[PDB]
């Protein structure tokens, strides 16, 4: 999430140092959700910046870690989320394995661009 | 033998005259939803799509008999994506039952039972990730040469083999 | 002042205690002892170093195994908690030296995990 919001919006696709994203997939934990009769908000925390927003359209108990992935959106300037799905996850190795795997994405581009 | 789908489509591999297999770990994007079942066969083993009668009667070319009675089967096409790349295989019933995490008599029965659910069911299996067991190789039709990808196994991740192979690739690449 | 919760807490084991005075951290052990008043317990990272952790107020709740809390580093090499969670592993255990070999990593390379 700390790199979410350090993203650029140009020609409504989001930019991140020198790679393009378009659907992303991060976890974190729950910490508060609000019931509205078309879409659900969520506040995902994985510690390395305040709680980010996603929104999923039409509930998963809050302190719960999740897996989410979803489409980048900018709304006033304000970054956000949009989920297509968002799953708790069950073995707690996997975001350990999330840790290592965003490393690799986020270094593998990097010199392909060089 | 660990793949990477950018290495496959950039390494010349399946442009051989052989089919090449390989096993790599990526996400399920999209799920076709249909075209995707085939009444089969009643025997043990035939490569033929049975042709219907219109008199509640099969008949297979391959063996030239017929049956009263049909067997459901499955043909799959999903694009499976990764960090770099995506590519579209082909999965059959073995690796279809699998991922949609049930048999194929009871999804033909679904599809023309409960709809909703067929749905729910690819639903449910999107964006999951598995190990893929994957083979490719080049098909000749009308004269274009083109890669066909066929799923040989599918099963659930390990994820501390895979931590331990990444944070190794890791260190390693970079010291180099 | 700024609330503690809305602030990039950084992941680290008990070893490196002595170099992150007062900055908000995040730690990750198995539980070990608790002190018989309810105020105080201590964990154990993946080489088998520990850490002690304060509290405000007495517990109600058993806690064992794996635990997550979140504080402020005193200045006496110590975790001021201002809340803690406790994993789940009621089917997989929770491979610790590889979280541990994850922590490391972080911090050898902060550009690509900023």
């Amino acid at each position: 999430i700390s790199q979410l919001l350090s993203a650029t919006l140009v020609d409504e696709v989001f930019r991140i140092g020198n790679v393009e994203i378009s659907q992303v997939t991060i976890v974190g934990i729950i910490r508060h959700a609000e019931k509205a009769p078309t879409n659900i908000v969520y506040k995902i925390d994985d510690m390395t910046a305040a709680p980010m927003d996603v929104r999923q359209w039409v509930v998963v108990p809050p302190e719960t870690y999740v897996k989410v992935a979803g489409h980048l959106r900018s709304f006033q300037n304000k970054k956000s989320l949009v989920a297509f799905k968002i799953m708790p996850l069950e073995d707690m190795n996997e975001f350990t394995t999330h840790i290592l795997e965003v490393i690799n994405a986020h270094m593998v581009l990097s010199k392909a661009n060089s | 033998n660990w793949k990477t789908l950018y290495e496959v489509k950039s390494e010349n591999l399946g442009q051989g005259d052989k089919p090449d297999y390989f096993s790599s770990v990526a996400t399920v994007v999209y799920l076709r939803k249909e075209n995707c079942m085939y009444q089969a066969c009643p025997t043990q083993d035939c490569n033929k799509k049975v042709i219907d009668q219109q008199n509640g009667l099969y008949r297979c070319e391959k063996c030239d008999t017929e049956f009263p009675n049909f067997k459901y089967r499955m043909i799959l096409s999903v694009n499976i994506a990764d960090f770099q790349e995506n590519q579209w295989v082909t999965c059959f019933q073995e690796s279809a039952e699998a991922i949609l995490g049930q048999n194929a008599a009871y999804l033909g029965e679904l599809k023309d039972k409960n709809e909703q659910a067929f749905e729910e069911v690819f639903q449910n299996a999107n964006f999951r990730s598995f190990i893929f067991r994957v083979r490719v190789k080049v098909e000749t039709y009308n004269d274009e040469s083109r890669i066909k990808a066929t799923v040989m196994d599918v099963k659930p991740v390990d994820y501390r083999e895979y931590g331990r192979r990444l944070v190794m690739s890791i260190r390693r690449s970079a010291l180099m | 002042m700024v609330d503690m919760m809305d602030l990039p807490r950084s992941r680290i084991n008990a070893g490196m205690l002595a170099q992150f005075i007062d900055k908000p951290v995040c730690f990750v052990g198995r539980l070990e002892k608790i002190h018989p008043t309810g105020k105080m317990f201590i964990l154990s990272d993946g080489e088998g170093k520990n850490g002690t952790i304060e509290l405000m107020e007495p517990l109600d709740e058993e806690i064992s195994g794996i635990v997550e809390v979140v504080g402020r580093v005193t200045a006496k090499a110590t975790i001021l908690c201002t809340s803690y969670v406790q994993f789940k592993e009621d089917s997989h255990p929770f491979d610790l030296g590889l979280y541990n070999e994850a922590v490391k990593i972080i911090h050898d390379f902060p550009q690509f995990y900023p």
